[PDB]
C-alpha cells in the first residue's frame, strides 16, 4: 500500500 | 457460527499449502442484457497436502460457479495421487470459503490439482477485478484493472488468500483485440486470436516469482505509455490515458523511476529480479499506489504530473509514492510478512526507504528531514493514547479483512518510519543496510516476523564488532512489541533523565499489559549551547549524568534532529534557557530542534507535564522565524487549539495572535517575491511561503483577502489564463470561496467538473469545502455522494474536508449518525480510509454533550459495527473525554494569554 | 401527594370567601448581613364561612412566618362568633398553600379574621413583590415593585389568589422618609415618620374597590413624573426613572393615556371610577406591561418614547400598549374572568380593544387593519395544530400555576381579538358596544364566564331586532368551545361553498372531542369583479349559492378585508381569474385581500389542498407591489420556507428569488427617500420601506449591503452622531454586522453596555445576534446567561434571537437539550414566555434526526417537566413531523420553481 | 397582560  | 468446523474459523487451515496456479480471466467491458459488467474466468490451483484432510478450504469472494462433472470443482491427482471423490461444496459468505467436503481423506505429502469454472460483477467498487472508468471527447473508455490487496484476490479467482501462501502464477487474459492486455509479467509468445470470435485476443503472461495472492495485477486498456530502459537493465514503462502520455505528463515519472529502482538495487546490494517494472496511472482507484509486483497501479494524482500546472507539492508527492512503492519491490515483494499483525515489515520500511529513493532523485530538496513532521510526530498524537496499539500486535488479534485494513494506519507506516530512522542513526545507515541486505539475501522468495528482521541486524552488528547495552532484539523488542512512546525528563540542575510512557491524557487507563513494563532502552542524543555532545543509552527509569547537568548561562537539548522516537521534558529553568536563546538568536538552535521545541512542548502541556503557557510562549520568536518546519509544527500543534476552541470566546484572541505573529513573514514574502510574480528557489521556502499565505488569510491579514480575492476575480475574468501559481492555488481556492459567495462557488464547482488534471480537480474539491455558507456546504454534501459528480474514490475525501470546515461539523456529524449503514456499506466500511472518517468527525468534541451522543452512536451501530474504524472509534472516545477536560482546565488561562500577548 | 386531601389539591375549597384584607408591607432596600434583600409585613384578612369547615387552607409562596401566641398565625372573631382553637400549622409547597388546622369547625355564614406576620425575600427574579435595579451615574437605585398576574399576589402576602376571590385591600407601605410609595388607590392621609425610626415614613392608602388580588400593585421608588388631568377628570400621572422624565421621555405617554381612557369610558358607556390611573415604567419587568388596577405597570420599552432616536414602530408600541392595559380597565378589572380557562374575556378584548383606543389617539395611522397580520394571521398558525386548544378550554384542565401561564398565548390573545372582530363586523360595532355596554354594567365588581357575555350581547341584538340564523351563543359557541377554524371551499362552476376543519397535517391526530363537530356557523362577506355582494350565513358543511356563481370573466373573493376568521380555497380556475387580476392591476383587489391570497395559499399548500406552485405564483405580482400589508403577509409565509429551506441546495434560488422581486421596491425606495435622507409620511409606507431594506439585505441586493455597511461605518467613525434613521436602525446595524465581523461586533455591544435608551438596546441587542461567526455566537450566548451583561427579563428574547440565526440554531438546540434544569428553574418555565423559546429553537427540525434528538429530550426530562411550555412541546413534535413530510414532498418542486422564476 |  500509499492509503491517501 | 459454529467455531469448531475449520471453515467458520478465520485463518486458512495449515494442511493444504499451494504451490502453482493458472488463471485464465476474461473482461466485458460492455454491459450485458442486465446491465451488469462481468467477467469470466477459470483456474487450476495444484497445492500439496501437508496433513490428511477431508476438506478442502479455499477462498472465494463474490464468485459464481459453472458446474463441472457434477460439482462446484474438479478435484485431480498429481504424480499417482488418487483423491477421493468430491461429497458436495458449499460457500460460507462471513469467512469468504468455498468448502469442498471430500468423501475420504487427502494423503499426507501429496500433490493435487482443482479446476473451477467461475463468473463474477466487474463492479466499479475498486476491488478484486474491477472496472475504471473516463470519457475521451463524448466516448465511454472503460478499463479491467485490479486491486488485490489486503484480501481481494479472491474477488477474482478461488485461492489461498494469505500471504505466506506464495505460490507461482501463470496468467492468461482473453480481451478484446484493439485492447492491451498487461500483468506482473512480459507476454509469453505473441497474442493470439481467440478461435471461438476473433474480435478477441488472447495473451498469455510468463510465470511469475513464487509470490503473494495479493501482488498480482490484471489490466486491460488502451492506454500509451512512454518508455526507457533502467541503468540496471529493467524496462520501465510509464501508461497512463493516451491523452496524459501525449501532453507529456507522464515525462516526470519516467525522469525517476528507473534511476530510484536502480539506486535502490545498489543501497540493499540485491538486485531486482523481473525484466519490467510498469507503473500504471488509474481513472478509479481506491487508495494512492499498490506495490504489484512488475505492474505498480497509481491514481493519477500520484504518478502523472504538469509542469505548467502542478504545484511543488503535488511533484514531490510524485516521487515520493513511487519511491514508497519501488521500495517494496523489496521490503514487501521479494521479502514479505508472515501475516498482517507484522505489516510494518512492509509499510514501515516502504515509509522509511522512500525518502532515500526520493532524496536521491531530487538531491536539492533535502526530503530526509520532512520525517520529523510527517511520520515522528504525526503518528505521536495516535501513539500517546491508552488505545494505541503496538507496532507488532499479536498475530492471533488480527483475524478478519476489516482487522487486516485497520492496521493500513499511523502506527504501520509513520511509527514504522521513525523507529528504522532511529535504529538507522544508532547504528548508522551504513551497518543498518548491511544487516538488510543480509535479511533481504535470507529471506528472499519467504516471509519474515519481526525477530527475522533483528537477527540479521544482530549479524552486521557483531560483524562490526559495535558495542550497544543489549542485543538488537532486546533494543528493538521494546519499541515494537509495546505502545507508545516515552517522555523523556532532565532535571539539569542535578543532571538527572527519567522516562516515563507519554499519555495525553493522565487518566486514561491503558489495559494491554506489556512484558517490558512500558520502558524503553534509548539512545540519546543532546546538544550544549549548540555543540553536540557525547551519545548516551537510558536503559532504566531514571539516571544521572554530567552530560545533562548545566550551570551559569549553558542550555542543553536532547534528540538532536529529533531523530529518536520520544519526547522532551525539562526543568523550568532550563526552558526560561530555551526561550532566551529563541529570543537572542534563534538561528544558535537547529531547525529541527525548533520544530520539537514547539511540537513537545504542546503535547506535554495536553498531558499536564507544563504549564500551556509555557508551550504558548515556545511560540513568540514565530515572529521573526522565516523556516517552513518550525512554523509546520507550530501550526500542526494550534490545530488542537483550534479544533477545540473555534466555536468558543477563545477563538477571536487565537486569530488575532496568530494574525499578528503571521504578518511580517506574509509581508517578507510579498517584496521577495516581487508582489507573488515569482516563487521562492527553495522546496521549504516555497513551503514556507503556502503556509504563510494560509495562515495570513485564515486569521485575517487583510492584505491576504485583498490579494487572494483580487487574484481569484482576475482567474473569473479570464477563466482560460489562470494567473495563480500552482503552488499558491489549493489556499487562493479556499479562501477566495471562503471570502466570496454563491459565485465564486458556481464558477469554482463549473472548473471542477471541467477539469482535465486530478491535480487541478484535487485543489478545486477541497476549495469547495470552504464556503461559509451552511446551505452551500450542505448542497455539497449531497454531491459527495453522487457517483456522477464525484469519483467514489473521492466521496470520504471530500466529506473529510466538509467536517473540517466548523460550519460543516454539525451538518456531517448529524449526517454520520443517521446514515451509518450507507456509509458502512457502500463507502469502505472494510477498507483502509474508513477510520480517516471517524477521526475527522469526532476531533472537535469537547462537550459532554457531544460525548453523549458519541456514546449513543456506538451503542446504536452495534450491530452493523464500525468494520476498519473499531479501533478509531475507542480513540474518539478516549480523546473526547480528554478534551472535555482539558477545556474545563485551560479554556480561561488560554483565552487570557491569546488576549494579553496578540496586541 | 394524597389527592383526597384538599390542601393537595391546586383549586381552593369553596368552603372560605374573604371580604376584605389590610397589608402593612416594609421593603429592605439595603442588603442585610447575609447579602439579602427582605420585605417584612402584616396582615389580617376578614372573611365569611360558607360551609362548615375545620381547616382554613390559604395561598402562602415563599413566606418565612413570626410565631404570635404559639402559632404561625392568629384566628379572631367577628361580630360575636367564637373560632376554635389552631390545632398547628403546616406550609404545603406544591399547591403553595398556608393550611391551619382548627380544633373544632367553624360556623357557616359567620365571619372571622385571620392575623399573619411574615418576611420574604425581595428577589430579582421579577415576581411578586421583588426588587428592580438602575444607575444613575455610579449611584445604585434599588426599587420595589411588584408583579402579582397570574398566582404571585400570594408571595407577598397570604391570600385567597383566585381572581374571582374579589375583596377590598387597605395597603400601608413603610419606606425610606426620602422615597414615593404608590400603590392603586392614593394614600388616606398625610405619610407620618415611623415612631420606632424616623428616616422611615408610613404611607396608609385608601380602601381599593372590591378587585382581584393579581391587580394589586405596591412600589417605592425615587420616580418623578409628568402630570395631567384627563377630561374625564381622572388624574393621570407618568411615572419613571428621574433622567427620563427630565428628558421628556414621558411625554407621549402623557399626550395618549387619558384621552384614550375617556374615550374608552365614552364607548362603553361607563365610568372609570377610581380618581387617578398612574403609568409607571420599571427597568426590570417580566412582561410588556400589567394592568394594575390604579397602577399601571411597564417595560421602560413599552411606556418611554424618544422622539429623536425611537423609530414610529417604537410608537406604535407606545400606544398601542398602553391602549391595551387602559382596555382591560374595564375588560379584567371592572368586570373579571371567573377562572384562568376563560382569560380571553380579559386578554382577547384587550387585544382588540386596544386598536379602537390606539386608533382614536392616532387616527391617520390606520391601525385596525393591522388586526389581520398580527392577530388573525399570527394565531392562524398554531390554531391549525390538532395540538392546538379552544378558547375557552374546560375549567377543570386548569388547575396548576404552569397551565394559567401557558394560557397567556396566541389563543387567548389573538384569536380571542379575531373572533371579537369577527363578532363586530356581523353585528355591528354599534350593537357589539352595546351589548358590552350592558354586560359591564350587570357585572361590575363581579366575575364572569364567556355564556355572560353571549347573554348581553343577545339583549342588544333582540333590542335591535336583528335577525341572526340562530342565538349569539349559538353562533359564538362554535368559535369559542372548539379548537381550530374553518377552510370555505367554493367551487365557482356550481356555486358550492365547503367548509372543513382546517388542519397543516392532513395526517395529524384530533384527540380532542367537540360536541359541535368540527362545524361552524360563519358569517361570509365577498366581492364580485371589486364589487360587495350581499352578506351570507354558512349553516352546514355544504351549500350552494348563485352568490358564489361565476361565468366569463368574473371572479369572487370571499372574507372582505378579511373580517371573519376563517381561510378560504377556490377551484383553480377561480384562483386562474385571481393571479390574471393581480397580473393586469392588482390595486382592484383590496389590499387586506392581496394579503389574504397570499397567506390563505400558502397555508392551503401545505395542507395539500392547492399545488406549491399556485402559493408561489401568488407572490409574483409583488415585484410592483408597494403596500406594506400584502409585502408583509409574504414575507411571513415565506419565514416558513426559510426555515425549512435555509440548510438546503434549495436557499440559494430562494434568494435569488426573493431578490429579484425585491429590487425595484429597493429602488423606489431609495429614489424616493432622496438617497435615505427623509422617510415616507405615511406609517405603511415607513413599514414598507423597512421590510423592503431589510429584503434587499438578506437576499443579496448589492445596494442594499454597500448601503448598510457605509453606514454603520459612518456611525463608527463618529459614534455621538449617529446617521442612521431611527426607523432604519434594526435592519441597518442586523445586516452591518452579518457582513462585518469582530470590528462591527464589538463596537455594538459597547453601545449596548453604554445605552441610554431601552429603545436603542433593544435593537442593538438583536442585531448582534447576526453574526455569522459560530465563536461569536457563542460567546454571546454565554453574555445572555449573565446577569450583570444581559439583564434577566432579556435573557430568553436574546436567545431566541440567536436561535434564528441558520448559524446559532445547532448552537442554540444543543445548548437547551444540555441546559434544561438551568432554563425550568432559573428562566422561567413555569412563566409566560417559556412557551416562546420551546417554539423558535425547534421550529426549524424537518428531519427525522432532530425528530428522535426532539423526542429524547421529552423522555430525558420527564420528571423535571416543561411547565408553562407543556403544549407548545407538544406542538413542536406535530408540526416537526409535518414538516418531514412536507419538505419530501415539496423540495423538488420548491427548487425547481424558484430556479426557474429568479432569472 | 402584554408578554413581550
Ligand atoms: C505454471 O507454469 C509453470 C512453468 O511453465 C509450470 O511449471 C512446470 O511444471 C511442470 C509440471 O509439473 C514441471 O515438470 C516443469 O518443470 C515446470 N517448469 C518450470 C519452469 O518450473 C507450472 O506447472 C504451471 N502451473 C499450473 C498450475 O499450470
Ligand atoms: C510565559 O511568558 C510570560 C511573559 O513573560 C511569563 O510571565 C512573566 O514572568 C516573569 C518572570 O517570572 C515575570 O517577572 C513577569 O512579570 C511576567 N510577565 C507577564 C506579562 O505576566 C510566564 O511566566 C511564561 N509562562 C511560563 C509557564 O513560564
Ligand atoms: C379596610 O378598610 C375599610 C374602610 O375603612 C374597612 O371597612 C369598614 O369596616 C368596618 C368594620 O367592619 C365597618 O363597620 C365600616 O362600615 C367599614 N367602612 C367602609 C367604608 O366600608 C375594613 O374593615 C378594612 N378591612 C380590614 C381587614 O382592615
Ligand atoms: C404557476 O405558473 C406557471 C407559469 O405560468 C404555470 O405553468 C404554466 O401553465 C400554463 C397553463 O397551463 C402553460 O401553458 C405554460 O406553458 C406553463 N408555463 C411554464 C413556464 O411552466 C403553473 O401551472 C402555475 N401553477 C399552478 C398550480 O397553477
Ligand atoms: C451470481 O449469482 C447471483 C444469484 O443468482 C446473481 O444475483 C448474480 O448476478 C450473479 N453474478 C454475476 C456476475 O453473474
Ligand atoms: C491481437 O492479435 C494479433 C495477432 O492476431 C496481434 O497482431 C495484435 O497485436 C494483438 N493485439 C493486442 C492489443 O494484443
Ligand atoms: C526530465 O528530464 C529531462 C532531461 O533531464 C528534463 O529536460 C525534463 O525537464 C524532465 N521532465 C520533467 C517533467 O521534469
Ligand atoms: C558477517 O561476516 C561473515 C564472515 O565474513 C559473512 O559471511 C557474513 O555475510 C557477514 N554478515 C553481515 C550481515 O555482514
Ligand atoms: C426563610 O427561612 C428559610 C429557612 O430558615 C431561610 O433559608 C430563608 O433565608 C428565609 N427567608 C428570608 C427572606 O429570611
Ligand atoms: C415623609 O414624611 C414627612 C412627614 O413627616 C412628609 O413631609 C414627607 O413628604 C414624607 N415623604 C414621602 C416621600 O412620603
Ligand atoms: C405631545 O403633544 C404636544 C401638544 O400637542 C406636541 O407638541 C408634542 O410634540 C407631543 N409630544 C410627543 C412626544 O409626541
Ligand atoms: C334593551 O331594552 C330595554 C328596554 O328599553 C332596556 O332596558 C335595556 O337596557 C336594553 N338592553 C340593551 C343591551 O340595549
Ligand atoms: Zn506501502
Ligand atoms: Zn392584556
Amino acid at each position: 500500500x500509499v492509503v491517501d | 457460527p459454529d467455531q469448531s468446523k475449520a471453515w467458520n474459523r478465520y485463518r486458512l487451515p495449515n494442511t493444504l499449502k499451494p504451490d502453482s496456479y493458472r488463471v485464465t480471466l476474461r473482461p466485458y467491458l460492455t454491459p450485458n442484457d442486465r446491465g451488469l459488467y462481468v467477467f469470466k474466468g477459470s483456474s487450476t490451483v495444484r497445492f500439496t497436502c501437508k496433513e490428511a484432510t477431508d476438506v478442502i478450504i479455499i477462498h472465494s469472494k463474490k464468485l459464481n460457479y459453472t458446474l463441472s462433472q457434477g460439482h462446484r470443482v474438479v478435484l485431480r491427482g498429481v504424480g499417482g495421487s488418487q483423491p477421493p471423490d468430491i461429497d458436495k461444496t458449499e460457500l460460507v459468505e462471513p469467512t469468504e470459503y468455498l468448502v469442498v467436503h471430500l468423501k475420504g481423506s487427502l494423503v499426507k505429502d501429496s500433490q493435487y490439482e482443482m479446476d473451477s469454472e467461475f463468473e463474477g460483477e466487474l463492479a466499479d467498487d475498486l476491488a478484486g477485478f474491477y472496472r475504471s472508468e473516463y470519457m475521451e471527447g463524448n466516448v465511454r473508455k472503460v478499463v479491467a484493472t485490479t486491486q488485490m490487496q489486503a484480501a481481494d484476490a479472491r474477488k477474482s479467482f478461488p485461492c489461498f488468500d494469505e500471504p505466506a501462501m506464495k505460490a507461482e502464477f501463470n496468467i492468461t487474459l482473453i480481451h478484446p483485440k484493439d485492447l492491451t492486455a498487461l500483468s506482473n509479467m512480459l507476454p509469453k509468445g505473441p497474442s493470439t486470436p481467440l478461435p471461438e470470435d476473433p474480435n478477441w485476443n488472447v495473451t498469455e503472461f510468463h510465470t511469475t516469482p513464487k509470490m503473494s495472492t495479493y501482488l498480482l495485477a490484471f489490466i486491460v486498456s488502451e492506454f500509451d505509455y512512454v518508455e526507457k530502459q533502467a541503468s540496471n537493465g529493467v524496462l520501465i514503462r510509464i501508461w497512463a490515458r493516451p491523452s496524459a502520455i501525449a501532453a507529456g505528463h507522464g515525462d516526470y515519472a519516467l525522469n525517476v523511476t528507473g534511476p530510484i529502482l536502480n539506486f535502490f538495487a545498489g543501497h540493499y546490494d540485491t538486485p531486482y529480479p523481473l525484466p519490467k517494472s510498469d507503473q500504471i496511472g488509474l481513472p478509479d482507484f481506491n487508495a494512492g499506489a499498490m506495490e504489484n509486483w512488475g505492474l505498480v497501479t497509481y491514481r493519477e494524482n500520484s504518478l502523472l504530473f504538469d509542469p505548467l500546472s502542478s504545484s511543488s507539492s503535488n511533484k514531490e508527492r510524485v516521487v515520493t509514492v513511487i519511491a514508497h512503492e519501488l521500495a517494496h519491490q523489496w521490503f514487501g515483494n521479494l521479502v514479505t510478512i508472515e501475516w498482517w499483525n507484522d505489516l510494518w515489515l512492509n509499510e514501515g520500511f516502504a515509509s522509511y526507504v522512500e525518502y532515500l529513493g526520493a532524496d536521491y532523485a531530487e538531491p536539492t530538496w533535502n526530503l530526509k528531514d520532512l520525517m520529523v513532521l510527517n511520520d515522528v510526530y504525526r503518528v505521536m498524537a495516535v501513539d500517546a493514547l491508552a488505545s494505541s496499539h503496538p507496532l507488532s500486535t499479536p498475530a492471533s488479534e488480527i483475524n478478519t479483512p476489516a482487522q487486516i485494513s485497520e492496521l493500513f494506519d499511523a502506527i504501520s507506516y509513520s511509527k514504522g518510519a521513525s523507529v528504522l530512522r532511529m535504529l538507522s542513526s544508532f547504528l548508522s545507515e551504513d551497518v543498518f543496510k548491511q544487516g538488510l541486505a543480509s535479511y533481504l539475501h535470507t529471506f528472499a522468495y519467504q516471509n519474515t516476523i519481526y525477530l527475522n528482521l533483528w537477527d540479521h541486524l544482530q549479524e552486521a552488528v557483531n560483524n562490526r564488532s559495535i558495542q550497544l547495552p543489549t542485543t538488537v532484539r532486546d533494543i528493538m523488542n521494546r519499541w515494537t512489541l509495546q505502545m507508545g512512546f516515552p517522555v523523556i525528563t532532565v532535571d539539569t540542575s542535578t543532571g538527572t533523565l527519567s522516562q516515563e510512557h507519554f499519555l495525553l491524557d493522565p487518566d486514561s487507563n491503558v489495559t494491554r499489559p506489556s512484558e517490558f513494563n512500558y520502558v524503553w532502552i534509548v539512545p540519546i542524543t543532546s546538544i550544549r549551547d549548540g555543540r553536540q555532545q557525547q551519545d548516551y543509552w537510558l536503559i532504566d527509569v531514571r539516571a544521572q549524568n554530567d552530560l545533562f547537568s548545566t550551570s551559569g548561562n549553558e542550555w542543553v537539548l536532547l534528540n538532536l534532529n529529533v531523530t529518536g522516537y520520544y519526547r522532551v521534558n525539562y526543568d523550568e529553568e532550563n526552558w526560561r534557557k530555551i526561550q532566551t536563546q529563541l529570543q537572542r538568536d534563534h538561528s544558535a538552535i537547529p531547525v529541527i530542534n525548533r520544530a520539537q521545541i514547539i511540537n513537545d512542548a504542546f503535547n506535554l502541556a495536553s498531558a499536564h507535564k507544563v504549564p500551556v503557557t509555557l508551550a504558548l510562549n515556545n511560540t513568540l520568536f514565530l515572529i521573526e522565524e522565516r523556516q517552513y518546519m518550525p512554523w509546520e509544527a507550530a501550526l500542526s500543534s494550534l490545530s488542537y487549539f483550534k479544533l477545540m476552541f473555534d466555536r468558543s470566546e477563545v477563538y477571536g484572541p487565537m486569530k488575532n495572535y496568530l494574525k499578528k505573529q503571521v504578518t511580517p513573514l506574509f509581508i517578507h514574502f510579498r517584496n521577495n517575491t516581487n508582489n507573488w510574480r515569482e516563487i521562492p528557489e527553495n522546496l521549504m521556502d516555497q513551503y514556507s511561503e503556502v503556509n504563510a499565505i494560509s495562515t495570513a488569510c485564515s486569521n485575517g491579514v487583510p492584505e491576504c483577502e485583498e490579494m487572494v480575492s483580487g487574484l481569484f476575480k482576475q482567474w473569473m475574468e479570464n477563466p482560460n489564463n489562470n494567473p495563480i501559481h500552482p503552488n499558491l492555488r489549493s489556499t487562493v481556492y479556499c479562501n477566495a470561496i471562503a471570502q466570496g459567495g454563491e459565485e465564486e462557488w458556481d464558477f469554482a464547482w463549473e472548473q471542477f467538473r471541467n477539469a482535465t488534471l486530478v491535480n487541478e480537480a484535487d485543489k478545486l474539491r477541497a476549495a469547495l469545502a470552504c464556503s461559509k455558507e451552511l446551505w452551500i456546504l450542505n448542497r455539497y454534501l449531497s454531491y459527495t455522494l453522487n457517483p456522477d459528480l464525484i469519483r467514489k474514490q473521492d466521496a470520504t475525501s471530500t466529506i473529510i474536508s466538509i467536517t473540517n470546515n466548523v460550519i460543516g461539523q454539525g451538518l456531517v456529524w448529524d449526517f454520520v449518525q443517521s446514515n451509518w449503514k450507507k456509509l458502512f456499506n457502500d463507502y469502505g466500511g472494510g477498507s483502509f480510509s474508513f477510520s480517516n472518517l471517524i477521526q475527522a468527525v469526532t476531533r472537535r468534541f469537547s462537550t459532554e454533550y457531544e460525548l453523549q451522543q458519541l456514546e449513543q452512536f456506538k451503542k446504536d451501530n452495534e450491530e452493523t459495527g464500525f468494520g476498519s474504524g473499531t479501533r478509531a472509534l475507542e480513540q474518539a472516545l478516549e480523546k473526547t473525554k480528554a478534551n472535555i477536560k482539558w477545556v474545563k482546565e485551560n479554556k480561561e488561562v488560554v483565552l487570557q494569554w491569546f488576549t494579553e500577548n496578540s496586541k
